[PDB]
């Protein structure tokens, strides 16, 4: 029943901007955290951004810090990544992910991306 | 920035052979280590979270463990579905990083 | 009073604090004199309209890993966020708090498995408001089947009267099914005492310490059951309606009896480590006696075999009646006197 | 004054005078340099390193009007952390732990903090502190520390310290989850000692962090007029973080205590095993040693010589004596 | 039990009241007459200057330090109407806390402890309280007590104390004593921590001697605290006419304090009981290492001597011993068996 | 037993004809004494086994 769909990706001229999107079906964004994972062709997964619409807290990868802005709206149950000052190194196959916190010790928690998107290429 | 170094870079084994994939953490990640499988052209799927707990629906043959900062994803016996790329992820901080990946291919 | 702030987490999120994330099921029983309706719903919307329904309803939510469902229910049913956090927080001690509208109850369940002396702990939480009982539990498999079949058979006063009897029924069933596990553990410890009196092997220390830790956990659980039943019985909060004061006093006495039982059984268990130390000390003493006697007889004999076994240019060998059997007889005599001394001292 | 600090090597004074518009850094060693900066209306930060220099911290304290009992309490290094409330100022003392690899010990550094008006004062035992993040935030114009008053700065210092407590707990967690398997599977000579040092560190951390939780609870509940009302939720958050730390410490201590008592209970069986080995080998090889020693004799006349195959026969009977001694055991399962 | 009268002591003239303690140095009398109007403090060594305070309307606090002066105690008991048996119990230090109710006064016995460092000793001092109308008589053995906070409150009109009557003074004194019991318990907890460290990190005879001293200290602590619980319970339940009805909740609070103290003492007793087994296990561990060294040496060397005896016998009947060799075989066998035994001890590690 | 005697000592419902309260006081004191003696016994019994273990250690020492 649960499906997490991302869209908005496509060909972009270098130095331009592209507004991504992610649509959630079966679960509410307000009760979870939405991440973004990109994979350049033939490379490893690289986490870029994370958002929690309940509080609006944002986490950004130091590799791509400042070139990206992430947010979500509770009206349409969607999340999206807005791209700024793009370059060649930003080319990858971006992913939308759903993560839930788990408890290991009273001082430390963990994240686990249990549901992912289908995948969009930028 | 806790970079994770994964070994071996590339490995190959036949069906039914027990294998192990080891992940190394430069800094201390308590137990926030997860394992995923990514088939070619497919979305990654959660297998092990908290370095020792199997995600629901995963076959019970998969198993992972922790030894200090040594994280090992071992497979009791490989299957045709198990020739893929496996990734090591640390979730200790808000900044979360992945491993390089181990590519498994049939002998 | 609001959600506690955690360093790793974002400011407002609520996190499950358990190990069970396999199953999700909701059971809703709207039991009444005229009739009752039972059904299982995989989604959370169906339980919402029963917020203000006059007829009593009993909602059993299995699987708390879905924090979404729990906080949706909390927002719909008026549950304060901190109560939601403590519902998710399995790592907890049993307790109850009184609010203006609802009564929140925390008390744990235990299960036991054969061949593995492991004592689990399932966090089951109860919420009492209006005429609804909300139950949150970690995994499938409960101890409340007798109450469910009693409602289905219509037998008993619980179906005819108000839902405070339903809360009492749940709590009584939980305390009652403590006893199946307690009987299993008592049988296990009795048979284990049988082997430790028979065979004091290496694994005995591990098994006895496992049982000791099990008793420590049972005490840490049972002692909070008073000051819970204490509050329910003495404090007589308004939601009780004073009809069930003896149905809380009897459970008070039951809990006091259980606490006294665990207090006694802790010393009973420590006596087992004492007995094991006794047996191992006696075995060490036996080993010492055997080694000492063997060395004591056979060392002077080595004196003889060395002193006379010396080679010297001018040794007073002085062969008298082929004195080699004479020396052998001397060794025999000293060995006999030594073993006689050992027998008299009763080392052997 | 009475002094008990361990170190004497270094001494340095640092002052931070920053406002909403501009900030300035000053590096110096004269005592009178910080005297004019006290009168500044904007919140100010004072960093004094080196407690052995009693004269300079004295002159500062009598310049600030601090009661001498507070001064001597600061001079005290081995005390439990505790918070004092006075009309002129609020007095706080904390701890600063440092952990190391390849050798497992706890090093604690006494730090004390006094907040009066718009002035922030602290005394450091050595150079270097866990407060690098707050200094970096102030220097590069980040956060909302500048907008608020000095009590928010005190908050920032405390939360930096609790962040370093979390950093310590991560190393403790690694050590405990490696010692778990070290004790369970492969005991060593020094595994026992490692467990004792681990428990010592854990109990010291518990006895240090309980006073810190009490201090933060007092700060949150008492809400003294000197600290602004708007900054109390932040202190409550730090109190919650200390609750997290305390729970972690208790769980870790329980794990280490179990690791201790299982091993300490196995020692009697260890002794039985060792002496069983010694006794069996000694009782098998002493009679044979005598048999060889006395039949290998140097008297003139030997009946052993006359017997045919005497040497193989005595070797065979020695072997069968060894065999019957071996089978004498395993009746009580000694072997 | 029937009627009560002075028990006859052999070797003593009849009716003799004797101090059964150890302190003979100090003697002092403190008077603190206080009211809402003013306080009149007084410190002296004359017993005749405190007797007029018997008929004072305002609350009075007379504190006679040093009961080795039996004459002073007898004079005060005669003037205040105290029974001779109560005086005997006052001078009988070797006792346990108690409370007695009479028509005109309330008699209470308590205990003061002072734990000492650098000498692990718990020493006790008996304190007696008599509540007579408006006066509260206090008897002590040596200079030093725990009632400085009450004195400060009287001096500075701090708190409710000066507004109320003498029974509130009795409350305050008993509460101060029970409060200092908590500091005593904290000191003993620190001692338990130090001793439980010392048991494992350096186990020796002094450690077990200190452990036994601490265990007996805990036993006498319980023997003292349980009668304290009983006397506080009697005070707030039986509530004689001398105790006013407005004072009972304070006694309830003190009673709850006593219950908490008793639970703390029980937990301390359990920990100290476990300390003995911890110490035994540690010393057995050290003996185990010594034992293993012995076993390794004996295991390596006894079979080699046995083989030497095998080939060291002058059995000249057979030419087997007369084999042309450069001694490779026997020495090689001894070396290989020795190294095999050593590596066998490397596994199942003994070292 | 101490609690059930204290109840008859202090509550004194009208079924207790009074003037008999001191007798229940006596029985309450007796229960106090029994409790003290019982816990003295348990204190001795706790250390009995430690004494036995040390005696066995003494014999193996000999
Ligand atoms: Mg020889
Ligand atoms: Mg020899
Ligand atoms: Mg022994």
């Amino acid at each position: 029943e649960v499906q997490l769909v991302e869209s908005g990706g496509g060909l972009v001229q270098p130095g331009g901007s592209l507004r991504l999107s992610c649509a959630a079906s079966g679960f509410n964004v307000s009760y979870y955290s939405i991440h973004w994972v990109r994979q350049a062709p033939g490379k490893g997964l690289e986490w870029v951004a994370s958002i929690s619409s309940s509080s609006g807290s944002t986490s950004y990868a130091d590799s791509v810090k400042g070139r990206f802005t992430i947010s979500a709206d509770t009206s349409k149950n969607t999340a999206y990544l807005q791209m700024n000052s793009l370059r060649a190194e930003d080319t990858a196959v971006y992913y939308c992910a759903r993560s839930y916190w788990y408890y290991i010790w009273s001082y430390s928690y963990g994240n686990a991306m249990d549901y992912w998107g289908q995948g969009t290429l930028v | 920035d806790i970079q994770m170094t994964q070994s071996p870079s590339s490995l190959s084994a036949s069906v039914g052979d027990r294998v192990t994939i080891t992940c190394r953490a430069s800094q201390s990640v308590s137990s926030a280590v997860a394992w995923y499988q990514q088939k070619p052209g497919k979305a990654p799927k959660l297998l092990i979270y908290s370095a020792s707990s199997l995600y629901s629906g995963v076959p019970s043959r998969f198993s992972g463990s922790r030894s200090g900062t040594d994280f090992t994803l071992t497979i009791s016996s490989l299957q045709p579905e198990d020739f893929a790329t496996y990734y090591c992820q640390q979730s200790s901080s808000s900044l979360i990083t992945f491993g390089q990946g181990t590519k498994v291919e049939i002998k | 009073k609001r959600l506690s702030a955690k360093k790793g987490l974002p400011p407002g999120t609520l996190v499950y604090t358990g190990k069970y994330r396999e199953d999700f099921e909701i059971e809703v029983m709207n039991y009444s004199i005229e009739e009752f309706r039972e059904f299982k719903t995989t989604d959370v919307e169906s339980v919402l309209p029963f917020r203000d329904s006059s007829t009593p309803t009993w909602i059993n939510i299995t699987g708390i890993h879905r924090t979404d469902v729990v906080q949706r229910v909390g927002e719909f049913f008026g549950i304060h966020p901190l109560v939601l956090e403590d519902i998710l927080n399995v790592h907890q001690r049993p307790k109850v708090e009184f609010f203006e509208n609802y009564v929140f109850i925390v008390l744990k369940m235990f299960t036991y498995d054969k061949n593995l002396h492991e004592l689990e702990s399932e966090q089951v939480s109860l919420i009492l408001t209006k005429n609804c009982v909300l139950m949150f539990q970690e995994k499938i498999g409960d101890v409340f089947d007798p109450v469910r079949e009693r409602i289905r058979y219509n037998r008993g006063i619980i179906r005819k009267k108000r839902a405070d009897y339903l809360l009492y029924s749940l709590i009584d069933a939980l305390v009652d099914d403590y006893f199946v596990l307690l009987e299993k553990i008592d049988d296990e410890i009795d048979v284990l005492e049988e082997e430790v009196l028979e065979r004091p092997e290496k694994e005995t220390v591990q098994r006895t310490h496992q049982l000791k830790r099990n008793l420590v956990e049972l005490r840490k659980t049972i002692w909070p059951l008073r000051e819970v039943l204490s509050s329910l019985y003495r404090d007589v909060p308004p939601l009780i309606e004073k009809e069930t004061v003896p149905y809380f006093r009897d459970v008070y006495d039951h809990t006091i009896q259980i606490a006294d039982t665990v207090e006694t059984f802790r010393d009973i268990v420590s006596g087992l480590l004492d007995v094991y130390l006794s047996s191992v000390s006696n075995k060490t003493n036996e080993v010492m006696k055997v080694l000492t006697i063997i060395a004591t007889i056979f060392m002077p004999l080595t004196f003889i075999a060395g002193i006379y076994g010396m080679n010297f240019e001018y040794m007073p060998e002085l062969r008298w009646k082929w004195g080699y059997p004479v020396v052998l007889a001397v060794m025999g005599v000293i060995a006999v006197i030594m073993v006689v001394y050992f027998k008299k001292k009763k080392w052997l």
